[PDB]
DNA sequence: AAAGTTGGTAGATTGTGACTGGCTTAAAAAATCATTAATTAATAATAGGTTATGTTTAGA
DNA sequence: GCTGGCGCGGGGAACACTCTAAACATAACCTATTATTAATTAATGATTTTTTAAGCCAGTCACAATCTACCAACTTT
DNA sequence: ATTTACTACTCGTTCTGGTGTTTCTCGTGTGTTCCCCGCGCCAGC
DNA sequence: AAACACCAGAACGAGTAGTAAATTGGGC
């Protein structure tokens, strides 16, 4: 009377769900959310690519077990939906792909090959040769900031510079909230894809030192194709509920662009750059 | 007694070769000498001695149990002529 | 076929083994076999033959070139016996 | 032609026969079919028109995020709840 | 990605929680979802695995004549019955 | 509350009902068996329902059948159409006056007949010829089609027979053919009446009350209908009727004839 | 002609249509002598009985109580092509259409129509004269009249039920004659155009006046009592049986 | 270091991880003094608690009783990139791989490995010593032994017991690896599977205490062997502090590669 | 805004140095050989007491 | 305008194999049987074969250094 | 003759609140090739 | 402390007896 609990492919899942103010428990083998008033909320954890946990939640041990067994990443988030903590099963990773990523990460020449492939995949143009990796970071950063200014003038939102920390937000910022929440949604489904294929989310190429370098890179590939413009639409319209509209809009973007189904071939194409046939 | 394993063991010890290669070398080492001698060729190993082929004429023999005379048919036998290097090392040996 | 001529034919058949490897091996194999009989221990290779040591009774020998006597002390001599397969394959006559 | 699901509870028998006109009565009070969207809204008009103090939920196939949509009539211990644009179902206490 | 509907009855709580892992539990014993054919057959393997003396029916959307397909597990007073190639349901007497 | 029927293309093709009494329970079309197993039938998702021997239908069941626009057809042995009933007022008078107006002119009738011939065999009919010799040409071409397709499937064929009495208990070929053509007559009249046209106004055949159904079915019978019945006659099962009905219904499923029948009828009537 | 069968099951055992009551009261029926069989509510016909009825060409018509409504009928859209093409030939020719419409006025008010009056002009005559008849009879039977208005008010509902009953029996009569309900003359385009016209022929004879009387009595459930009363008139007066020669002369106005 | 928390709710009240017990007993845990928290079954962690755990970088790993299992871990797939690249570099270089595998042999049986020997050859030697240990332990505890042949379908009593013992072993081994921060899939003697490093470090201390207890409980022959085996393994892991001491073991194992871990 | 000037860092291409690789030679050691008078392996068929070595088999 | 109809491509189940030590299978050596046959040893100086020390000149393989040069960055007009 | 509304009235079923009861559903040499499902381009009312 | 097995017990609503009633669900 024990059938093995297998996870389903990630491309055939719901993007994300946000949970707040209620205790997380399991009843009879189901991921159910119970509120303090007693209303129980059945949550199809096996149908979700990633579940986002906002403040007010109390997660049980068995709930973490069940979430891990279905390959659904739980993400503890906080103010303005920023990612703070996450946990899912690490062992959804057959070693050939990890050794391929690490092999490409150790070799400086293959490192430049893959970074070049990233620059070619973002801006649609061949990467500039005779440039070090640091120079590619500088040029890429200047081009990205130019993209922020360009979209900011296009849609029309008052741009004062990108500011990660919500501390500096002047109660009507709405632009950094849309950007940061959108990037948190994309980092969510992207991290879910990375662990779903099994690569190392900490072993990165462009970013160094920070524990989410590879996630930041893979999301930086395709955030400005679909996500950032819609975030700027939500920032321009300026509603009283920015977070809900950011979640709905980013969610429909992920449904429309088929982002999760193409994240895995995207990473395969990124890591193919090392001239070695991917595993 | 010295065996193929101990010879392979010595190849493993001295040359650090694989036990698979050390086996096959010793295996084929005598195989070629088998092939060479069966090819009618004299094998003369400096520092070791000579492998000679000698043909013996048919000569009277018998069943040693009884004495019943049965002749020794003509044959090609392999003989060894130890070299002076070998002879010198053996004259002062100590049989265990 | 002498020592070196034996070496190449082996390397010929053992393409995957370096020629330098074969050269030292034949040198080391026979030197190891010599040291074994040098210490009084025998060698027996089933299918090929065996190496034994024989004692010879000391007696007053002769210098056969001159006829002069010579006092010969006892010693040990190597002796080979052909193996079954060696006997069979070598003798082409009945 | 998308798939359609109708769950009936505490409803007068007229509604269950009327729904049995188009959909299949596979279990107690659970109806399933596959019809066009106009006909789905007409059958939803049947649900709003013929039911009593009972409660009915109708779920149909779409091409949205979940691939399906549903709508409720009446009151149940299970009440649909929206989570950031996603319509889920929550179980009320006694 | 086709529609998926699971109706449970007389089933142990393990099967209901397991079905709630992927599917949405909108009514008492009524589960609705939209997944692929594989994953559908995997969840059907769960249904065959955990239902003890219960009766469960799973109905999924296709492009057949009805636009959907279903199969049953266990025994019910309502059982599927074939009408010249068409799978319908018959209401058994007491 | 009112009871609106559904579009004809979003419907199951046909259902054959046998050995049970048809009653209404709480507004539902139910088949009641003698053993007590009652059968809920999604009657509003069906285009046409076939009534086999053994059925006993009550008045209110016929009323509900008419109010949902699903045509009920009493069928007997060999699946041949016996009787049928539908709602009278499901027709637009302009369409009927158009059909009959086209029936009034002989030359426009010849135009539409040539339209049916060019849609049937691809080639236009020989010009300036009367109807009867076109009927003879039709018979020769259809007989040649019998011999050709029967020679393709390798099925015992010695001619066409209509009465099941002359059958030697192992004929089965006219059984499959007649069952297929009768099912096609069923869905054909179902579509013709669903749009609201007059199936009594005939073009090739005259005198019979469904000559228009006969012509419209003769247009598209030889595209899919005959060969599968020839397959069921070739494989020769114990109960061929069920396999012919299942096979023909799934043919109507795959080829999606119902949705294209209305523009087909409009295209035929264009020649008038 | 026709037969009314109520609260009994129709089977065939010995070549006759038997009506089977719950107590066993059998009605042995010779198959001919009637062109149409009216199946009133409460009847359940078996498959074989439908087969035999099909074998003799006798039209089966699922009706309301005593034929008050027409729910379903066999041979839909007609059975013989010659009669339908005759009606259509009279319908499409504006000269013949006007001839038959003038016959409808001739039998409608008993008075002949003035010469050289079209279908539009005779429609104006019928509209003004018949509206004057509405206000006239409403004034005679003491009915508050606000202009014949209905919204899909007791009197308009009673008149509505009367029109429903008459449309039922008249439509059954037309199907018994075998003609199309939609091929009409005074009304056209509608699926009950011929039904609405021949229904307009005898509408103000007894049915609408009885609706006025029962409406003046004003009961709690007017539609049921008016429907049962019209049922009683249809039974006693044999209206459905008498409508046949009327349509025979109406379509005879085309001079065969 | 490490800490086990059981049968109580994890909240934050006074800026410290408090354990909310059924009686109200609160267990004050300072934000420091712990590098990783292993959460045993029966705990319900609060959102503010998880936020505090992230804020001081303390890894949370949801485990079983005393680390009998590892169900989920934060920082999934690793947390420090330098350590993962350190291990992966040790795994890619054949010379360093042979060095570290030889260290695993050195700590596995106490004896130094034979020199000029490859990795697969050391797999053979280690396997022969494993069979010798199977027969020898079967001789010690007097248990009928027929070899380790099981089915992956039916779940014999001795292979059941040893299977459960190795499961607990994988539990504390993976918990120790994640506490150190290394990748379970980057392995040395075992490769390919996502628990290769877990399989190897598990095999390092497999036959010291745990499998002997499997043979002992197989000798006592209970009706439900698995539960008694893993409860006894819990007793071993708690009393012997195996999970607490595996971390410096892996520190030395990877230290033998000599690239100075980060 | 558009050209013109830097320029540093990939990639290529050359320079260099250290180490394999045969070829030929030198000699250097090692094997033949000429010639004793006699000893001593070499044999056959047979039984039985070592063992060298192929073959399997549980272990990773 | 997003759908139905044929297409490969990717990620998993057989299977396809490696390495150890030890235990076992067994056919192959060992001895010890006879007397007659066949062939080696004692030795050295002179001669003869084989191997090898030392080039040592050629090449060639990998790595230091030096050079093209791009495509953006930044001054000049 | 059937069908529908209403009213007891049984009773299978689902939910809730009690008790135990248990803290799990487990095995690991590696790489190397067939098997079918899955995104992805052409014909369409 | 959470969560599962298992139990009685309460709703509780589906299904099925009876009974009573209607023959219907527009207007053109």
């Amino acid at each position: 009377t024990w059938l093995p609990l297998n996870p389903i492919p990630l491309k055939d899942r719901v993007s994300m769900i946000f949970l707040q103010y209620g205790q997380i428990d399991v009843i009879d083998g189901a991921f159910v959310l119970i509120d303090k008033t007693g209303i129980r909320t059945h949550i199809p954890v096996g149908s979700v690519a990633c579940i986002m946990l906002e403040p007010g939640t109390r997660v049980s041990h068995a709930a973490v077990r069940l979430a891990a067994q279905v390959g659904t990443l739980l993400v503890w988030v906080g103010e303005a939906g920023v990612r703070v903590y996450a946990s899912g099963q690490p062992g959804g990773a057959r070693s050939d792909k990890l050794l391929y990523q690490a092999k490409l990460a150790l070799d400086e020449d293959l490192r430049l090959k893959v970074v070049r492939k990233m620059f070619e995949l973002r801006f649609g143009e061949p990467a500039p040769a005779r440039r070090s990796v640091e120079q590619l970071r500088g040029i890429e950063g200047s081009r990205v900031r130019a993209t922020y200014a360009l979209l900011a003038k296009q849609y029309g939102v008052t741009w004062n510079g990108r500011r990660y920390d919500p501390k500096d937000w002047e109660k009507g910022d709405t632009i950094n909230q849309c950007i940061s929440a959108a990037t948190s949604c994309l980092y969510g489904v992207t991290e879910a894809a990375i662990l779903a294929a099994g690569y190392a989310p900490a072993i990165g190429f462009v970013h160094t030192g920070k524990p989410l370098s590879f996630v930041y890179d893979i999301a930086d590939i395709i955030k400005f194709d679909t996500v950032v413009p819609k975030a700027f639409e939500i920032a321009r319209r300026n509603p009283g509920e920015p977070d809900r509209e950011v979640r709905l809009a980013c969610r429909d973007i992920f449904r429309s662009s088929k982002t999760l189904a193409k994240l895995i071939p995207l990473i395969e194409d990124v890591l193919a750059a090392g001239e070695i046939q991917p595993p | 007694a010295l065996t193929k394993a101990e010879m392979s063991e010595y190849l493993f010890d001295k040359l650090g070769l694989s036990k698979r290669d050390a086996k096959e070398l010793v295996e084929l080492f005598f195989e070629e000498i088998r092939r060479a001698l069966e090819n009618g060729e004299q094998v003369k190993l400096s520092g070791f001695g000579n492998f000679d082929l000698r043909d013996k004429n048919q000569r009277p023999g018998r069943n040693p149990k009884t004495g019943e005379d049965i002749p020794i048919t003509a044959r090609r036998v392999v003989t060894f002529r130890p070299g002076q290097k070998l002879k010198s090392r053996v004259e002062n040996a100590s049989p265990k | 076929m002498t020592k070196s001529e034996l070496i190449e034919r082996l390397a010929t058949q053992q393409s995957h083994i370096p020629a330098k490897t074969v050269e030292d091996a034949v040198k080391e194999m026979l030197e190891h076999m010599a040291s074994t009989l040098a210490q009084g221990e025998r060698i027996e290779i089933r299918g090929f033959g065996s190496f034994s040591l024989h004692y010879r009774a000391p007696r007053t020998g002769r210098n056969p070139k001159t006829g002069d006597k010579v006092e010969l002390e006892g010693k040990y001599v190597p002796h080979f016996k052909p193996g079954k397969e060696l006997r069979d394959r070598a003798n082409i006559y009945g | 032609m998308s798939m359609l699901v109708v769950v009936t509870e505490n409803v007068p028998p007229r509604l269950r026969g009327r729904l049995a006109i188009w959909l299949l009565e596979v279990r107690a009070g659970v109806y399933v079919g596959d019809v066009s969207a106009k006909i789905r809204e007409m059958i939803w008009e049947q649900i709003a028109g013929l039911a009593e103090e009972g409660n009915v939920v109708m779920a149909w196939a779409t091409n949205t995020e979940t691939g399906f949509e549903f709508q409720t009539f009446g009151l149940n211990r299970r009440t649909p709840v929206d989570l950031d644009g996603l319509r889920l179902v929550s179980f009320l206490p006694v």
